[PDB]
This record gives C-alpha cells, structure tokens and sequence, in this order.
C-alpha cells in the first residue's frame, strides 16, 4: 500500500552544486520502455 | 490527502520498514510519477486515495487524478537542475548540462547523474522552475556510470 509524503517545494535554487559530463549517446527504446546503448 | 503543489517521495510498507521506492510532482492537482515507481497501484495521500488516470509503459510514465500536465521543454542549449529526492535525505537541487540520448524516432535530453534506484521520479527543471521532464529511466554507459534521459509526457 503505498503512500506519498512532500518533499519539497520545486523552484530553481541560485548557486546550486554544479557537476555532471553531457555525453551524446546513440540509444534504442523497446516495447517495455528499456532504453540500450547502440554500438 | 496533501494536493499542495511540489515535489513528493512514494512509499511503502511492504517490504521492510517503510521504503522509497520513488519520488513524483503534484501540480495542478495531478501526481506524476514514473511507470516503473508505482506499476499503476493506487496511491495514498493521508486518509485520501489517488487513482491512476494515464500511463503508458513504454514512455515510463503515469499520472493520478486527472490527465498528465507538465509540458515544458528542455530548450537544448541551457543547464537544468535536478531536484534530487533520495531515498532518507533532503530535497536537494543539482545543477548540470544535460547530454543527448540519439534514437532512430529523434533526439533527447539526458542528465548524467547517479543517485539511487529510489530517486526516480525526481523532476528535471528550467530556470523558470518548470518541470522539463522527470529523472530514473536510462541506461548504463561504457565507464560503468548512469545516464537518465529526460523523461517528458504529453499534454493534451
Ligand atoms: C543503474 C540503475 N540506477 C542507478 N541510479 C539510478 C537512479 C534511478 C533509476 C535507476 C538507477
């Protein structure tokens, strides 16, 4: 039986930790919603 | 129930203690959430019950109460924040440049952050505080890491 509790409220936060790469990958998307890399 | 705008966790008392098993927004009256967070099961809020309204597996998505209603859009060249929920933690935003997931049916924003499997249904936001798409169905790359795409519905 699940529940939800809140979080939070959902705003954009000004000096918010930066970090993260942008890797541009081909992928497939199939019947069940799995995303797989393509070579 | 709570149907106060924002950001909520989804858990549950099956398995042991009470866990995360994901995170979805309240806007407009309407929880979003991801497929695979819920499997379409009711929903509690208090003493109120949600019902699913919409879903779909392949995009991974689901909505309670009314039809899916975030329709912003990842502009393609900006940063974005992830308001990250993790499983016993604060609500913590994280800002990034997405990537691109490349498909044979167009191309997609991506975010290249990993937090655990109980995160998913974090939203991915704009500088205007709109909710660009939600956070936990992606894949896992050569060096080992997780990549997300930005998932986003449609609204009619
Ligand atoms: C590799 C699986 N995985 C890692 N971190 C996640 C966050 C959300 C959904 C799945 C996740």
């Amino acid at each position: 039986d699940m529940y939800i509790e809140r979080a939070g409220d959902i705003t954009w936060e000004k000096d918010a930790e930066v970090t993260g790469n942008s890797p541009r990958l081909d992928v497939a998307l199939d019947e069940s919603g799995d995303f797989s890399l393509v070579e | 129930g709570e149907t106060t705008d924002g950001v909520y966790r989804v858990m549950t008392r099956r398995l042991l203690g009470s866990t995360q098993v994901g995170v979805g927004v309240m806007q407009e009256g309407v929880f979003h959430t991801m497929w695979h967070v819920t499997k379409g099961a009711a929903l509690r809020s208090g003493e109120g019950r949600l019902d699913p309204y919409w879903g779909d597996v392949k995009q991974d998505l689901v909505s309670y109460c009314g039809p899916w209603k975030l329709d912003a859009a990842w502009d393609g060249l900006s940063e974005v924040q992830l308001l990250a929920v993790p499983p016993g933690e604060r609500a913590k935003n994280i800002q990034t440049l997405p990537g691109i997931f490349k498909t044979k049916d167009g191309d997609i924003g991506a975010v290249a952050l990993d937090y655990p499997a109980g995160t998913s249904g974090s939203p991915i936001l704009d500088k205007c505080g709109r909710v660009i798409g939600l956070y936990g169905n992606g894949v896992v790359i050569k060096n080992g890491s997780y990549v997300s795409a930005i998932t986003q519905g449609k609204r009619e």
